[PDB]
Order: structure tokens, then sequence, then C-alpha cells
């Protein structure tokens, strides 16, 4: 782009995919293990809204 | 090794443990009749069979939980123990990680 005169370019951001259930861990935390979904309407309609289900550590 | 105790059925004890029988304490040996070959241990049993011969209204709070099953009860919920339950378990946890 020339902004003001000036050639900017845009550099590529990289971001976990979405709508993709990941289960992740902490090996310290309360929660044994973690599942994750960063779930968005396929037309980006709104922001991702993350839901998560967890595991309590005993 | 048999423990060879004498019971009060007139049966000799049969039961094979290595060193302590929990009916008869110390396993010493005996001949066929359950007679330690020892002459210490014969007089020691003797001193032990001796020294056996020798031998409000309503529950209170402190009377209610004096029983047994609220002793095991307290052993094994306690803030402590619970706390080596998770330790215990956080370390194998390291160790499936
Ligand atoms: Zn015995």
């Amino acid at each position: 782009f020339i902004i003001n005169g000036s050639e900017k370019v845009l550099i590529a951001q990289e971001k976990m995919a979405t709508n993709t259930v990941y289960v992740f861990a902490k090996k310290d935390s309360k929660y044994a293990y973690t599942g994750e979904c960063r779930s968005c309407l396929e037309n980006s309609s709104r922001p991702t809204s993350t839901i998560w289900v967890s595991m309590l550590a005993r | 090794h048999w423990c060879r105790a004498p019971r009060p059925d007139g049966r000799l004890c049969e039961r094979q443990d290595r060193l302590k029988c929990p009916f008869h304490g110390k396993i010493v040996p005996r001949d066929d009749e359950g007679r330690p070959l020892d002459p210490e241990d014969r007089a020691r049993e003797q001193r032990r069979q001796l020294q056996k011969q020798e031998r409000p209204s309503l529950t209170n709070l402190k009377a209610q939980a004096d029983t047994a099953r609220a002793r095991i009860g307290r052993k094994v919920f306690a803030k402590a123990a619970v706390r080596r339950v998770v330790a215990a378990m956080n370390r194998m946890d390291q160790k499936k990680h």
C-alpha cells in the first residue's frame, strides 16, 4: 500500500485454526485436561467465541 | 517351617508364615507336639501366658465420634491425607506425561 507517500506491506499473522477441537493440558493447574474450540460462523458474522470443556484434577 | 502353635481345638497351626504368625506372634521351631525346641522360647511363652492370666446418659458430641466407622473416616478424610492423595497422584501424573 501507499499511505501518505509511504509503501507499507501487511505481514501475515499466525493464528490457531478456528472451529477445530483442541485438547491441551497444563502440568501445574487445577484442570487435568482442557478441551478448546474457538468457534466462529463460516461467514465472519461475529468475533470468535471460545468454549472450554475441562477436567478437574483429583 | 510351620507355626505348629497349639490351638484350642487341639490341632497344631498349619499357617505358612516366614517370620510372624498373626494369631500367635513370633514363630519359633517346634516338634511334632508343638513345643519350642529352644528351652528359652518355652520359658518366654510361659511368661506370656502368665501375663495373660494377670490381665449425660446420651452420647456427647465427643462420645458420638467415639466408634469404629468414625475413626476410619477421620483418617481417610484429612487435610494432610487429601493433600498426600493429590501429591501422590501428581507424581504419577509426571510419570504419565
Ligand atoms: Zn500360627
